[PDB]
């Protein structure tokens, strides 16, 4: 599926069904580090992603690169 | 190729290349291998823009760069349209539009996205050149709305604009022309999007924190800084006026005009903005009421005698809000009044939702009854409020605390400036030999000089704003609308102005009424806060001093005069007599003839408005009496100031409006008891008012001579400042007493002219003779003759006019034999020579008195002296029993004198017995009386006996 890049480069491949929410994605990305889903922002193709939206509704296919940001 | 052109259009529009190390600005793309591939085109565009914004360099203004990419994009589309293959490049421009806008949203949604700058710098760039960012911003707004993230946008933009206004400009105020305009343009751009308008009040810091101090509402709240934009801000006033305070009138006027033109545009724009909020949704409009109510609630000391200015909202903020609230109220108060019933008269029947009413004095009720009224009255869960009704009473709240605090601030400035000039003048005299002391004195001069410049500049700016007729008209029209509303609340039918209101509400009362009157005060009106009446009237009195006053020639003026006359006609409505004092003072300003001698500006209404012409005369004659019972009370709006104000109106009504002249004559003929009560009061004040005026005028001289001393006694000099206080105080009281004396005497002259017989009935005629003769003695003797002040007009002191009026009264009553007789019998003052001296004095002001007038006065005096001569002849020849031995009704020597307990008259036991036989009253004052209650006058009985024995010895 998808690739999640940091600011300073640094990639984290997540396997997602085109159905789980972006809150579910974050909870997965958060799990894949040592942080809370609340500190994670996601930015894809000219927009911030939203907790309610399904990876499907976002227009994400496999191979795609999405920026993540970690917070305070 | 055509795979070129696209690639190169992308290069020129994002200003970026890869291999490429030549020719134009463009940043060489660093450094990833994935973007090293020397094609380019449509799907590399995200990558490129991500490089620009996250990867850095000194792309130090990321958001400015986005805007330019967007401009450059629009540019290229236009240039491409008119060339062979516009189509082929369409996919390219779309992708750039798509992503530049998209990331523009992102940049204005989360703080750390780009790694140069933050919201504050992006907003600063926007404020600096808003017109350049506007098309892009509009696309940004629209994109966020469409993706369901508008509030994220607003919470980055608007709180950031707060900080920009408090921290990045030295003063966000009218002086910062470009900046304040661009800030307004930002609000307008956003708030014109309806989905933005509906949630705007949900922005962080839209409301004030709980701990936010009142002066900080205008600084720490989303709308504060823009709402505070006004020419009556100190820094603005100093810049525009403190500039050259010695300017001509012509020169000051042009400054007023630019500032008014500018202030008008600001109110228009603030109103457009807030009206969007109000229309956005029930939430937004309720939150606005809430926001304005909180500001009002924490600003009550704005009306204290010495407001703590630094702990309160500013005049500019509060006045601007007042005008916006006025503007929201206009529609339901237009002259047709068809929407007037939308405002709930029972607004205060429930406990108040937004306005804090704790500590607010009511019109005719105390805390006790009002809280009781809430209990009985209630109104259920949720139940409230209605925007229109919230807005209307909030407007009244601001008129009092907002505008009202602004006009009192300005009113006191004349005195502040004069005191300040005097302190500076004194400190300028100090010879400071010691360097430290010399630095001290100059720091003190310089601090006072700064305060003086600030105050003088603000007086100008405030004058500019109150002379601004276009703005003040709105305030006064609100007042007139509010007046109609309030007459509608009082009406038992609640039908006015569609049907006339019938006054009086309760039959007129033929010793402690307060309780009765409160008990019959109308509900719910008696519970309305005093501020609903204090606001209009303070405003109206104050704004009268302006040439461009919104009151002068305003066709709605009628409504306010109507309300005023109602309030003066029905003592029940408003218990506070200082309030009524202000109201009558307002009517008197309306009655004052204009500089060219034409009727005062309210004369027309007094004449033609039915509710007024039916009620004002009675109202004035009744109020003239009632003010006596002013228990606790003090000047101004003193009983004497009120009587003075009433006299002006009475006198003008009688000169210029025949219908009021007839109503006056009518009251004297057909309602004598009411009318005599007014006259007795007028007469009684006239026994002391000249004395009081002279005495105060002599206390001025005592004080002035104590000041002059210089070798010093002190014979006591208490405190020099207390002397100036005592000197101003004696000056006030001198003017107020002489002024009233002049007016009362003139009322005696003009009335006695038409209804001489009202002035000659028993209860008036002896007291009148006594009072006229006494006042005559001052005017023609040393009481007036030894008084020498500079400019006696300063003190309404015209002994010549008062003498002229006084002597005319004698003339006007000169054919009433009861008067001729009362004057002839007044042993205390009467003396023919007083009239000779009057004639000699009147002839010292040429034209004061005609020869015809002089002959008339002398015919009068001659008749009086001749009545007195006849009386004394009658007594020498026929008055062989001393008078106090004679029964008062039977004229014969008393056998058994007794004292009546009510009248204290002596009368013979047989006479009172014969009286009480058929009529159970004191025959002199009609007081209930039983024979048991008379008291033997033994002392008197012994004189009569001694007397009868003296005479028995001759016969
Ligand atoms: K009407």
């Amino acid at each position: 599926s998808l690739t999640f890049k940091n600011f300073k480069k640094e990639k984290v491949p997540l396997d997602l069904e085109p159905s789980n929410t972006i809150l579910e994605t974050k909870t997965k990305l958060a799990q894949s580090i040592s942080c809370e889903e609340s500190q994670i922002k996601l930015i894809y193709s000219g927009k911030v992603l939203q907790d309610s939206k399904t990876v499907s509704e976002c227009g994400l296919k496999d191979g795609d690169q999405v920026v993540f940001m970690v917070s305070q | 190729s055509p795979e070129f052109r696209s690639m190169t259009a992308i290069e020129d529009i994002l200003q970026i290349t890869t291999d490429p190390s030549d020719t134009r600005g463009y940043s060489l793309l660093k450094s990833e291998e994935v973007p090293q591939g020397s094609t380019l085109g449509v799907d590399f565009i995200d990558t490129l823009l991500l490089y620009q914004l996250t990867e850095n360099e000194k792309l130090d203004k990321p958001f400015e760069y986005l805007n330019d990419c967007f401009r450059r994009n629009q540019q290229q589309k236009r240039i491409t349209k008119n060339k062979p293959n516009a189509e082929s490049l369409h996919s390219t421009f779309q992708e750039i539009d798509r992503l530049v806008i998209g990331y523009g949203v992102v940049a204005l949604q989360i703080e750390n996205f780009c790694m140069n700058g933050a919201f504050i710098n992006y907003i600063t760039g926007i404020v600096s050149n808003v017109n350049s960012y506007t098309d892009f911003l509009s696309q940004i707004i629209q994109r966020a709305i469409l993706e369901g993230t508008a509030l994220d946008l607003l919470n980055a933009v608007f709180p950031t604009l707060l900080e920009y206004c408090n921290k990045h400009v030295s003063h966000f105020d009218l002086n910062e022309s470009v900046i304040y305009n661009n800030v307004l343009t930002i609000f307008e751009l956003f708030v014109t999007f309806k989905p933005i308008a509906e949630i705007f009040t949900k922005i962080d810091g839209f409301f004030a924190d709980y701990s936010c101090k009142p002066q900080d509402f205008e600084r720490k709240t989303i709308l504060g800084p823009i709402l505070s934009l006004s020419p009556i801000e100190a820094a603005v006033a100093i810049r525009n006026y403190g500039d050259n305070l010695l300017r001509s009138k012509q020169q000051t006027a042009m400054i007023h005009e630019s500032l008014q033109a500018e202030h008008k545009v600001v109110i228009d724009r603030l109103f457009f903005i807030v009206d969007k909020l109000v229309r956005g949704s029930l939430n937004s409009r309720t939150d606005m009421i809430s926001y304005f109510a909180h500001i009002a609630n924490k600003n009550h000391l704005r009306r204290a005698d010495h407001p703590p200015f630094k702990e309160l909202s500013s005049n500019g903020f509060m006045s601007n809000i007042t005008l916006l609230l006025v503007r929201f109220s206009q529609p339901f108060l237009d002259i047709s009044y068809k929407k007037i019933d939308k405002i709930d008269a029972n607004y205060f029947n429930n406990p108040s939702l937004f306005i804090d009413l704790s500590g607010e004095t009511r019109l005719n009720s105390d805390f006790k009854e009002a809280d009781a009224f809430y209990d009985k009255n209630r109104k259920t869960a949720d139940s409230k409020p209605n925007f229109i009704s919230d807005c209307f009473f909030l407007t009244l709240t601001y008129l009092h605390y907002g505008l009202g605090g602004t006009l009192s601030f300005e009113e006191k400035m004349g005195s502040e400036i004069k005191a300040l000039k005097e302190e500076i003048e004194k400190v300028k005299k100090i010879a400071a030999n010691h360097d430290v002391f010399a630095r001290f004195i100059t720091a003190q001069l310089s601090k006072m000089e700064k305060a003086l410049k600030t105050t003088e500049s603000l007086r100008f700016a405030l004058q500019g704003f109150f002379a601004h007729r276009s703005l003040q008209l709105e305030v006064f029209d609100f007042i007139c609308g509010a007046s109609t509303f309030l007459i509608r609340v009082v009406d038992p039918e609640h039908e006015f102005p569609f049907k006339q209101i019938k006054l009086p509400l309760i039959p007129d009362q033929i010793v402690d009424n307060a309780d009765f009157l409160r008990a019959h005060a109308p509900v719910p009106f008696k519970y309305y806060p005093e501020f609903v009446v204090e606001g209009p009237v303070n405003y109206s009195l104050y704004i009268s001093k302006y040439q461009t006053s919104p009151i002068f020639r305003n066709p709605r003026l009628g409504s306010f005069v109507e309300f005023t006359t109602m309030v003066l006609r029905c003592p029940e409505l408003v218990s506070n007599p200082h309030l009524k004092g202000k109201l009558v003072q307002l009517l008197s300003v309306g009655a004052m003839p204009l500089t060219d001698n034409s009727p005062g500006f309210m004369m027309d209404i007094f004449e033609h408005d039915e509710l007024v012409n039916k009620n004002l005369l009675y109202a004035l004659l009744d109020f003239y009496v009632i003010v006596e019972k002013t228990g606790s009370s003090s000047q101004f709006y003193d009983k004497f100031n009120s009587r003075y104000s009433i006299s002006i109106i009475l006198e003008e009504l009688y000169y210029k409006i025949p219908s009021y002249k007839n109503q006056l004559i009518w009251q004297s003929q057909n309602n004598a008891d009411f009318f005599v009560r007014f006259v007795a009061r007028m007469l009684n004040d006239l026994t002391f008012l000249l004395d009081e005026g002279l005495s105060n005028l002599a206390e001025v001289h005592n004080i002035q001579n104590e000041l002059d001393n210089r070798a010093r006694g002190a014979p006591r000099e208490e405190e020099d400042k207390e002397l100036q206080t005592r000197l101003a105080s004696a000056s006030r009281q001198a003017k107020s007493s002489c002024g009233l004396a002049d007016k009362s005497m003139k009322l005696f002259e003009i009335y006695s002219k038409d209804i001489p017989a009202a002035f000659v009935t028993p209860e008036i005629v002896y007291r009148l003779a006594s009072m006229l003769n006494y006042n005559l003695e001052s005017l023609v003797g040393p009481k007036c003759g030894e008084l020498k002040v500079k400019d006696p007009q300063s003190y309404s002191f015209n002994p010549k006019d008062l003498l002229k009026a006084l002597t005319t009264v004698y003339i006007n009553l000169s054919e009433q034999s009861e008067f001729i007789s009362a004057v002839a019998k007044d042993e205390r003052s009467f003396n023919r020579n007083l009239f000779v001296r009057a004639v000699d004095i009147l002839g010292r002001k040429t034209g004061l008195a005609s020869p015809e007038f002089i002959e008339k006065l002398l015919n009068f005096a001659n008749k009086a002296e001749e009545q007195r001569k006849a009386d004394e002849e009658e007594d020498l020849e026929y008055g062989d029993v001393p008078d106090e031995f004679l029964d008062p009704l039977m004229y014969t020597i008393m056998k058994d004198p007794v004292i009546l307990p009510a009248s204290k008259m002596n009368i013979d036991r047989s006479t009172i017995k014969a009286h009480l036989l058929s009529d159970s009253t004191d025959p002199f004052n009609r007081m209930p009386l039983k024979l048991e209650d008379v008291t033997p006058n033994e002392e008197l009985r012994q004189k009569i006996l001694c007397f009868k024995k003296q005479k028995k010895e001759e016969a």
